[PDB]
């Protein structure tokens, strides 16, 4: 069971600035043979199934908006957002599909702070 | 008497010296010695020998005979490895327990070519073409038929004839390796594909199976004799 | 003075040895370690009819 | 377009391990599938994989024994074999596909269960 | 060439898809030269009533089947003028020839391993004991080895991987041995010459060697195929020669 | 030289009826194929030898055979002197290497080390002279000791070995002292001709004894002696060859074995030690 936790559980950022979520796993989800980093992100907001917003960790879904932008590399993952819309209310998680079992992130909640 | 002088290394015994030593029985009388067939000269009349090597041994194949069989199937293989492992004839759970591998486990250096014959055990009915690919180190293994037909590779078509030959050979910037395999005298991977598939009549059971058997070339040499790592006890055997 | 002189083992890139025999048993000599026959047709090849690698097996 | 129709709400007593289904619009060859349980008491985690094209299927290990897998070629419709029906249970359970090697393309729409008796 | 024909005494074998002939470790059976004969009184040697072809019992080759091992010469103690030569001497000595025949079919497939182990010494099912004359071979008959332990107190250990000798059943082919492959072969033959340490023995208490046959890859058919697949040995004692004349052991 | 390993003849590109690469293992045939077989090559002059992998290079090494203790100055007799029925089946490494081969032929080497240490308790020593050992070995038939103080010990055609302290281990040599032809490693076969009684080698096995004791009395205190057995076998010759064991040895009397697995266990069949992801390798 590989852990792919996330920090931290809210951060209730104001809508018009930045937001930088993250992602730490127990161990590297790099392949070193094809040079992929096995971790995707996801949103789910409640009432409704969660979509596929980035895979590779660093490729985004279609249909998605260019405001996700997907970093970082080895263990550890980070999605930085530019410019948040109040309709994002979401807990985003970071699954990994590197080995088995499947293990979903700890998520991140999103509070009200404006 | 004659005045001598005694050096460093007397009275000592060292498990490896060829002295001369008093006989305990003068003039015993030793029985003829006749013909007996399969004399042994060398241990490498040993080595030369096909054995079976187990490469289906995962968890549960070990205690059966299933470690000795390596499965093919008929459907749309094309992304499929039929096997992989690492080249380590001494240290390798693979090459380790065979009639070579027990050998080069006496010694601590090796160096040649190594034979590998793969024997297809399915019906006369059944064909099929398989990929058998050696890969030097330096790069990582091969994840498909595209990156694996770039090293010494063998195409095999099942038929008439049912063994292929794939022959490792020495690419080393060593002469010898250790049997003891490090990051340093690596000697890359062993791996199978389908070149284009196993394809049976109306009848013919549509799984089979082959055998692998290893053995070393006429330029295999082993050095440095040691003990070997598979046999030790607790107390005298009585 | 039987004394044999035979050839030391050096790499194939004052290399000769001398020997005298001091007791009446042969089972007193030393060792017979430069003896190098070898003959592995009698396990690998111990077939009735011979075999030609470019020729087919059957 | 790919739209994974899950089963109806299939709520009932413990002891009465239920048998929840999905439906698939793609080609059963080659591909993957998967449920995982949805409950917000409990996050999200995960049971096991179907894989047809490759016949073989995984379970998660606190599920294992708990769960099992079966798919029809012939029927397009995937369902899950559930053993020891408890109170705790209760979840919304989802349907999940694989278009590549490893990641999930689509999402089913969720199927919730209420152990109450 | 693919056919094969073996006379001996007044028998003969037919083979049409055989591999080849294996001989023993490159040497042919021969008689006792007088430079190596221990025993002084003249031997006998009935090479026609003796040196024939004598069939063991046929087996059945199942899919969850092992092996089979039978130990010689102890498998033909009531085969013909063989056996009373051999309850009527002390010493006697002969090499062999052994023919294996299994046809199955060309929708038919599995792969058998034949080999012929001298000095299979054997180990109890129960250690810290010690065998019986029984466990080891009965007549004729096969002893078959098994998937699992055997839980005995005086048989055999007859795990078929460790090949009832304690090694690994994969290195058996040291020995002189041969594969039936069905998609390629039909029968197995070996010509084995008199391996031992001493130039005669007695051949009551001595198991020169022993026929092991075991399928490294098990059989497999349709259901439309015959499922019944008996596997036939058959053994022609080669240069057989007898010294002690005296009365009949075991009467 | 001798015996210098083959040469790889140079080869080139090749379109050929005539495949060496396809055979047929169904004849029990090892196939004689080269690497210039399959693929192109260069002329390399091989200058390797297989002189350290002869049958008198790889056995002509001394070792351990049998550990024996006894005690020097007095209370049950039978602990005052050792005793053993010569086998190679107590240690493990010269019987798996010796158990190599069907049939064996070989003049041996016998060393002897001997080392003593004094025991504790009341009334110790303080001071001693060196210590003088006898090793004596008798033949099967022969009377044996039944204490160090014997008439047994005069040895009137028994070999024995005299041996002080502080000197060289004891050493000889003893040719080949079998009855029949070869050294029988292995027997399938009984003691008696109904098929009972003993089976095994073990029936064979009829080499003698060897008894090994203090010539001092001391009188003063108690000095225990522990006895180390060296075998070095040159002028080998070997026949019929076996397969390595496998099963962890259990008697010195029998080959009984528990069922041992034929090799360890790896991951996949496609493992090659790597942190190998889900997807067409493994799933
Ligand atoms: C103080 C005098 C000591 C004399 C000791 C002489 C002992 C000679 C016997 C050793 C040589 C043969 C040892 C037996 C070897 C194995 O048991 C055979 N391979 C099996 O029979």
């Amino acid at each position: 069971y590989i852990e792919a936790s996330q920090s931290p559980s809210s951060l209730a950022v104001s809508v018009g600035e930045k937001v930088t979520m993250s992602c730490k796993s127990s161990q590297s989800l790099l392949y070193s043979s094809n040079q992929k980093n096995y971790l995707a992100w996801f949103q789910q907001k409640p009432g409704q199934s969660p979509k596929l917003l980035i895979y590779w960790a660093s490729t985004r879904e279609s249909g998605v908006p260019d405001r996700f932008t997907g970093s970082g590399s080895g263990t550890d993952f980070t999605l930085t957002i530019s410019s948040v819309k109040a309709e994002d209310l979401a807990v985003y998680y970071c699954q990994q599909y590197y080995s088995y079992p499947y293990t979903f992130g700890g998520g991140t909640k999103l509070k009200i702070k404006r | 008497g004659l005045p001598t002088m005694l050096t460093p290394g007397s009275n000592q015994f060292l498990t490896s010296d060829d002295f001369q030593s008093p006989s305990a029985m003068p003039q015993f009388d030793v029985t003829p010695e006749m013909k007996i067939p399969g004399e042994v000269h060398n241990l490498m009349e040993i080595a030369e020998v096909d054995s079976v090597v187990p490469v289906n041994n995962t968890k549960e194949n070990i205690n059966s005979m299933e470690a000795y069989r390596i499965p093919v199937t008929g459907g749309d293989q094309l992304h499929t490895q039929v096997f992989g492992f690492q080249m380590q004839p001494g240290l390798n759970s693979v090459f380790k327990r065979t009639l070579l591998g027990e050998i080069l486990n006496y010694y601590a250096h090796w160096s040649g070519s190594v034979k590998l014959t793969f024997v297809f055990c399915g019906s006369a009915m059944a064909t099929g073409k398989f990929l058998l690919a050696y890969s030097p180190p330096g790069a990582s293994p091969p994840q498909n038929r595209k990156q694996a037909m770039l090293g010494t590779h063998v195409i095999w078509d099942v038929g008439l004839q049912s063994s292929c030959v794939l022959c490792i050979p020495w690419i080393s910037q060593t002469h010898y390796r250790l049997v003891q395999q490090d990051e340093y005298t690596s000697a890359g991977y062993v791996t199978c594909w389908y070149q284009t598939g196993l394809i049976v009549p109306p009848g013919a059971p549509p799984s089979c199976t082959i055998l692998c058997f290893a053995s070393a070339c006429n330029d295999f040499s082993v050095r440095m004799l040691r003990d070997t790592p598979f046999i030790e006890q607790t107390q005298l055997l009585q | 003075m039987g004394a044999q002189v035979s050839t030391q083992k050096t790499g194939a890139h004052t290399i000769h040895y001398t020997n005298i025999n001091y007791y009446k048993d042969a089972a007193s000599n030393s060792a017979n370690r430069q003896d190098f026959t070898q003959d592995p047709s009698k396990f690998t090849e111990p077939m009735k009819d011979v075999m030609i690698k470019s020729l087919p097996a059957l | 377009e790919v739209q994974l129709q899950q089963s109806g709400p299939e709520l009932a007593r413990p002891w009465a391990s239920v048998k929840i289904s999905c439906q698939a619009f793609y080609t059963f060859s080659n591909y993957g599938m998967q449920w995982v349980k949805q409950s917000p008491g409990q996050g999200l985690e995960w049971i096991g994989p179907f894989y047809p094209g490759n016949a073989d299927t995984s379970y998660n290990q606190k599920f294992k024994g708990k769960a099992t897998l079966t798919a029809d070629k012939s029927s397009s419709t995937a369902y899950m074999q559930f053993s020891s029906l408890t109170s705790e249970d209760s979840a919304v359970y989802y349907c999940a596909r694989v278009v590549a090697t490893t990641d999930f393309d689509y999402w089913g729409q969720g199927t919730t269960v209420t152990v109450s008796s | 060439d693919r056919v094969r024909s073996i006379t001996l005494g007044n028998s003969t074998i037919t083979t049409q898809e055989c591999a080849n002939v294996v001989v023993g470790y490159g040497v042919w059976p021969s008689y006792l030269q007088d430079n190596e004969a221990t025993a002084e009184d003249q031997p006998t040697q009935p090479d026609v009533a003796t040196c024939r072809f004598y069939t063991l019992d046929s087996i059945q080759w199942q899919k969850e089947s092992d092996g089979w091992w039978w130990k010689f010469p102890e498998a033909l103690k009531n085969m013909g003028l063989f056996g009373q030569n051999m309850e009527y001497h002390y010493l006697g000595r002969s090499g062999y020839t052994i023919h294996v025949q299994c046809n199955a079919s060309k929708f038919h497939q599995g792969c058998l391993l034949v080999v012929c182990v001298p000095e299979a010494e054997m180990g109890c099912s129960d250690v810290e004991r010690e065998v019986v004359a029984a466990s080891l071979s009965s007549e004729d008959t096969a002893k078959s080895f098994s998937r699992t332990e055997s839980n005995g107190q005086h048989t055999v250990q007859t795990v078929v991987y460790n090949a009832g000798m304690g090694v690994g059943v994969g290195n058996l082919t040291i020995f002189p041995h041969q594969w039936i492959n069905l998609r390629t072969n039909n029968s197995a033959t070996i010509v084995m010459p008199y391996i031992n340490s001493v130039p005669m023995d007695n051949m009551f208490r001595h198991y020169n060697f022993t026929l092991m046959i075991i399928p490294f890859a098990k059989l497999e058919y349709t259901e439309q195929a015959s499922n019944y697949v008996p596997i036939t040995v058959t053994v022609a004692p080669m240069c057989a020669e007898y010294n002690g004349l005296r009365l009949a052991s075991h009467q | 030289a001798v015996a210098r390993v083959a040469d790889t003849m140079p080869t080139g590109p090749r379109n050929t009826e005539s495949v060496p690469a396809l055979t047929a293992v169904e004849t029990g045939h090892t196939s004689q194929v080269v690497p210039g077989d399959t693929m192109q090559t260069r002329h390399v002059k091989n200058y390797h030898s297989r002189t350290e992998s002869s049958i008198e290079n790889f056995l002509c090494r001394a070792a351990c055979v049998y550990i024996a203790t006894y005690k020097s100055a007095g209370g049950t007799p039978t602990e005052r002197y050792a005793s053993w029925r010569i086998n190679t089946r107590q240690m493990v490494q010269l019987r798996r290497k010796f158990e190599l081969f069907t049939y064996l032929r070989f003049d041996m080497e016998i060393t002897f080390v001997i080392t003593s240490t004094q025991d504790p308790g009341t009334q110790l020593a303080q001071d001693m002279p060196v210590l003088t050992h006898q090793i004596m070995y008798i033949p099967p038939g022969g009377p044996v000791p039944n204490s160090a103080t014997d008439f047994a010990w005069q040895s009137s055609t028994n070999p024995s070995i005299f041996w002080t302290e502080g000197c060289a281990p004891a050493r000889m040599s003893v040719p080949f002292i079998s009855i029949g032809n070869a050294y029988s490693n292995f027997y399938d076969g009984w003691s008696h001709f109904t098929q009972e009684g003993v089976y095994g080698f073990n029936s064979l096995n009829n080499m003698g004894h060897i008894y090994v004791r203090h010539v001092n009395e001391q009188s003063l205190g108690v000095s225990t002696s522990t006895l180390r057995v060296y075998f070095k076998p040159k002028h080998v010759r070997a026949w019929v060859p076996r397969p390595p064991r496998l099963s962890p040895y259990v008697k010195s009397s029998n080959v009984n074995f528990k069922p041992t697995a034929v090799t360890t266990e790896r991951k996949d069949i496609n493992d090659v030690g790597t942190l190998r992801p889900v997807g067409y390798t493994n799933h």
